[PDB]
């Protein structure tokens, strides 16, 4: 079911097996990098049940600070090989760039799992140039690149926010408005696993 | 305006459309005055005991010739066995050109092998205004990463220039500006430099160098008291 779907929840405690398999996964985790919002510990990140979401596909993993290293560890533990890295050059509305150096970019790791086939590798290039909006906000350009890469396929986003909801995407995040599910297979497995519609423990 | 879509449309990489790519000049003068004379040694680094390079360096710029730069090469197998820790000052810095593939991961293994932690990830973003394929690649690779490691106790992390001509393997000279504006000390080693990278304030050691002038004793003479702890951004001592 192509129109946006989403589940407000704690990605720590949701049983993500009911959601099926995905050709693309994106995550923008609240890495614990010191100093806001609720973060997750390195072990919580390590324990996230990413491995079930895919069999053959791609992982897109926003990293910053020490998460440049930690994300490479989570990405490897979860069973992916890092095969690319996208950087988003943050600009203003007139196309100028916004510890030891000032940061003009955000990094998103690209990982692969299994042998994914039919993907349009090489349509886009590993640099995004896009205007910065709210804090902690993804540039919409990344969804276009992921669409060209894998058109039509089912995609899931972890730690999204309301603006992030997109066609072909199931958005998980604890700041979304309730539950909105249209894929019948998912609706089914959700009614089975969560007969009273609450997600705990 | 979507510049990724524009790139799929026209071949102009999104970085082509970044525009604009005081006293931060007199600091360049201070660097200039405190710079040691250029020094340089031809050496086959595979076959060369790195310990004979003394004293211990405050900065190391490591630019191994990757096979990916061509489309003698060094694999990450070879890079990881260099005993960089044996020539690095207890407090010191490293800048490792990692390319754009596995080196982004293997260069991190290296930095940790030698005792550094990475505090900056400097990206060289190659525009293609003048000219609008790894199997594992998912996207077209249009950048290279220089990783910055520290051990012990003004600028952006971006260098935007036009992609060099095929077979030109030279890294942007701007990396030296970024390094030197940090004022990290005056013992600066550039490993796998070339004749064309030789620069004042730097010891260059490479296999393609065609002349040498290195003398360990003469090199150490530049940093004997009262000059041993200068940042390279201060005035000379009278
Ligand atoms: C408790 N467990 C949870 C949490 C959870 N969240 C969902 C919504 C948001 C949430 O509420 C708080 N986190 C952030 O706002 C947040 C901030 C910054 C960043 C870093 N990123 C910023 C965007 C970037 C520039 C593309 C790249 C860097 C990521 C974030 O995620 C955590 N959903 C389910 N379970």
């Amino acid at each position: 079911l192509f129109p946006p779907q989403w589940i407000c929840c704690d990605i720590r405690y949701l049983d993500v097996s009911i959601l099926g398999k995905f050709a693309v996964v994106m995550a923008d985790p609240p890495w614990d990098i010191h100093m806001p919002y609720g973060t997750l510990t390195d072990d919580e990140m390590r324990r996230l049940n990413i491995p079930v979401l895919q069999d053959d596909g791609f992982l897109f993993l926003w990293v910053t600070g020490r998460a440049m290293e930690l994300g490479r560890e989570c990405l490897n533990l979860w069973g992916y090989e890092r095969v690319d890295e996208i950087i988003w050059v943050k600009t203003n509305q007139l196309q100028r760039i916004i510890h030891w150096l000032n940061h003009g970019k955000e990094h998103c790791l690209v990982g692969v799992k299994g042998n994914p086939q039919g993907f349009n590798q090489g349509l886009d290039c590993d640099v995004i140039v896009a205007e910065v909006r709210s804090t902690s906000h993804k540039p919409d350009e990344i969804y276009g690149m992921i669409e060209r890469l894998s058109p039509g396929t089912r995609k899931i986003e972890l730690f999204g926010r309301p603006h992030n909801v997109q066609p072909n995407w199931i958005t998980l995040g604890n700041q979304l408005d309730g539950i909105h599910l249209l894929d019948p297979d998912v609706v089914a497995r959700f009614k089975q696993r969560y007969p009273d519609g609450i997600i705990s423990k | 305006n979507d510049y990724c879509q524009h790139f799929v449309d026209t071949g102009h990489r999104p970085q082509n459309f970044i525009r604009d790519v005081e006293l931060i000049r007199l600091k360049d003068e201070l660097i200039a005055k405190s710079n040691t004379p250029p020094m340089y040694l031809q050496a086959d680094i595979e076959a060369f005991d790195i310990r004979e390079l003394t004293p211990k360096f405050d900065v190391i710029l490591l630019e191994p010739p990757l096979e990916e730069y061509y489309r003698k090469c060094w694999t990450w197998d070879d890079i990881m066995k260099l005993e960089i820790d044996e020539i690095a000052a207890p407090r010191s810095f490293i800048f490792l050109w990692c390319g754009s593939g596995e080196g982004l991961d293997l260069g991190r293994v290296c930095l940790r092998k030698w005792g550094y932690r990475r505090c900056e990830d400097i990206c060289w973003i190659k525009t293609n205004k003048n000219n609008p394929l790894d199997p594992k690649a998912v996207f077209q690779r249009t950048k290279e990463h220089c990783l910055m490691g520290i051990k012990g106790t003004v600028d952006i992390d971006l260098i935007i220039t036009e992609e060099p001509e095929i077979g030109n393997i030279e890294k942007p000279v701007e990396i030296f500006h970024i390094i030197e504006h940090f004022c990290l000390g005056r013992r600066r080693l550039h490993l796998f430099g070339r004749d064309s990278t030789i620069r004042p304030g730097w010891l260059t050691v490479g296999p393609t160098l065609t002349n040498s002038n290195y003398n360990a004793e003469t090199y150490a003479s530049y940093f004997s008291a009262p000059n041993s702890y200068l940042t390279g951004c201060t005035e000379e001592i009278e």
